[PDB]
């Protein structure tokens, strides 16, 4: 009992201890000034973070295999190559066309199933598909589709993922041109943002049982019809709402959202903070992740009060978890 | 185990007043700057 | 809301962030199709 | 002849050397229930669930192969008495 | 720039407007 | 958008174009039509 | 033209298209001999 | 015809021949 009686005096003054000590942290923090300093702090301990030894990061389309995925590289150069002289009409008239393309090829699954089946030789799928539609899409419509077939397909559903990958690109593509991609970008994440807050509404728009066509009108009655809504991120969530085979309608927009922001290069990076950063604050941030992570990072904040003050910030599978109240909960299970 | 209890309880009675202290070094480590309360 | 409904006769799906504390993912838990359920 | 002072010292030698720094760390997802979506470099490996809970890593491409454990939790990889060699309550062992 | 009373009341609008396979009201998500 | 009934035909067409088999398995191989089930026939990529 | 593990339980490696090598052939450039890790024929 | 049948319209799939 003797020892047992050290133990007990141990346990409960450290209990003790770190229950006056979490009522310190947390009256401490009541001031926001405090939350900025240790925001502050973290930050230059972010500093001294070495770089990241996987600078590849990707994860963007990490579900598409090696064939798949070299296929889809190919075919988003070709877009990029023949999108350069396409105008912001055109490229509206482009995005539309593979869409439909797109739903065409989901609906008839005989069809899909032989226009997706590898082979040494593409001209046979070049002839069925100039055969079905080389009138009912532009020439740039059917160059893409071509150049599209012609690759390799580890499962036939990559090829109507890959020309929905491209009318997406080609929707960013003239949403750049106009030199509107910041705004896009954001008014997706509010998008993915508020869907995830409705569960129910993305459930309802996330059923491929029911017409596409009435669950485009829901989504432009109840979210994308307002008067704030840009009309490029619009169109992008329309169509990809249209085009949904089991995927989540907040995890598609969010996919849309890094796609986006892909293309320009970056990074999302999910920053949740205890309260609201400055500017000088958030710039430092986007540096010293940019520097750490080898590649510059666009900045999603998620105000979250429990957190009790510094940052959690995430990228791709990685968490660099800096809240104050992870340090509590360390306290906590740390006693002796 | 009588008299232990006596130690125990009289012990812990006498660390009661120290105690403070130290949550407010455990509170400056984790808040990562000194906290004077 | 944060009820879920039967889909399974039984397998109740829930909405993301209310599946009750087996589950078998995509918010679904095992414990007429469609029935209201509350936890 | 309980020394009071042993026992301040334990804690506060506790106290004045608590360190926990922020490190770069690796996440997965709790699929179903308990399968772990992500940890793309986890090793074939011993994994904390929220509640300070510890699980083994059988690996695929889609998914990895005690306090309550639900879809959606976190999990965390580690990079490495009951059978965990923790005590089971005569007080901790070195 | 998003009211939840608009969400609810288009979604809910939606609902009533389009409300062994089949048999829905009769056992899975795909058939009984 | 864009409708189409025919490609029933022109779909012909394109299998019409091809006997030879390719194994996928080892061993299964994919092919010979005319020779066991729609998938395959019951080294990888060897004719 | 270096291979991948893939799954890991028997560890079904991932190949290029052509350097396919290893107890099985388990289709579409997998053998069935960290995920992630080269492989080298 | 016989694919392992088909038939014209589980799936009807109850070869080429």
């Amino acid at each position: 009992m003797r020892q047992q009686l050290i133990r007990q005096l141990r346990t409960g003054l450290g209990a003790e201890a770190v229950n006056k000590a979490a009522e310190i942290v947390r009256a401490h923090v009541a001031d926001p000034q405090a939350q900025s300093a240790t925001v502050d702090r973290f930050l230059s301990e972010l500093e001294q973070m070495a770089p990241s030894s996987v600078v590849i990061d990707t994860a963007a389309t990490s579900r598409l295999r090696a064939a798949s995925r070299q296929s889809l590289a190919a075919l988003v150069e070709k877009f990029d190559s023949v999108a350069g002289g396409l105008d912001a009409d055109g490229l509206t008239n482009l995005a539309d066309e593979l869409a439909s393309v797109a739903k065409l090829l989901l609906s008839e699954t005989a069809l899909n199933k032989h226009l997706a089946e590898p082979t040494d030789d593409s001209a046979p799928k070049v002839r069925l598909l100039e055969r079905l539609l080389s009138d009912k899409v532009s020439a740039t419509t059917l160059d893409l589709l071509r150049t599209a077939v012609s690759n390799r397909w580890s499962t036939e559903s990559n090829l109507i993922d890959a020309v929905e990958h491209t009318a997406r690109l080609a929707l960013l593509k003239r949403a750049e041109i106009a030199g509107e991609v910041d705004e896009v970008e954001e008014q997706l994440f509010r998008f993915g943002r508020v869907l995830d807050a409705e569960p129910r509404l993305s459930a309802l728009l996330s059923d491929y049982t029911t017409p596409a066509e009435g669950r485009v009108a829901l989504l432009d009655k109840a979210l994308t019809g307002r008067p704030g809504v840009n009309q490029t991120a619009a169109a992008l969530l329309s169509q990809t709402v249209g085009l949904l085979r089991g995927e989540r309608a907040d995890e598609a927009v969010i996919d849309l959202a890094e796609l986006a922001v892909s293309r320009r290069g970056e990074v999302v990076a999910h920053v949740s903070a205890a309260a609201e950063l400055s500017d000088a604050q958030r710039t430092r941030l986007t540096e010293v992740l940019s520097r750490i992570y080898g590649r510059p990072v666009s900045v999603q904040l998620h105000v979250d009060p429990e957190l009790l003050g510094g940052l959690s910030i995430t990228v791709g599978d990685e968490v660099i978890d800096g809240s104050i109240a992870s340090r509590l909960a360390a306290a906590q299970t740390g006693l002796p | 185990d009588q008299q232990l209890s006596a130690q125990g309880d009289q012990v812990r009675s006498g660390l009661e007043s120290s105690v403070d202290g130290l949550s407010a070094k455990l509170a400056s480590r984790i808040l990562g700057v000194d906290v004077n309360s | 809301k944060t009820a879920g409904r039967v889909v399974r006769i039984v397998d109740v799906e829930f909405p993301r962030g209310s599946v009750p504390e087996q589950h078998l993912g995509d918010s679904l838990v095992r414990c007429v199709r469609g029935v209201e359920v509350t936890d | 002849t309980i020394s009071a002072a042993d026992i301040e010292g334990a804690i506060e030698d506790y106290v004045s050397s608590f360190s926990a720094d922020t490190e770069r760390e690796e996440i997965g997802t709790v699929i179903d229930a308990a399968h772990v979506e992500g940890l793309p470099s986890v090793m074939t490996e011993l994994l904390e669930f929220p509640g300070g809970v510890l699980g083994v890593a059988n690996l695929d491409e889609h998914s990895v192969g005690f306090e309550k454990i639900e879809e959606g939790q976190q999990v965390k990889r580690t990079g490495e008495v009951n059978p965990l060699g923790q005590p089971i309550g005569q007080g901790d062992i070195a």
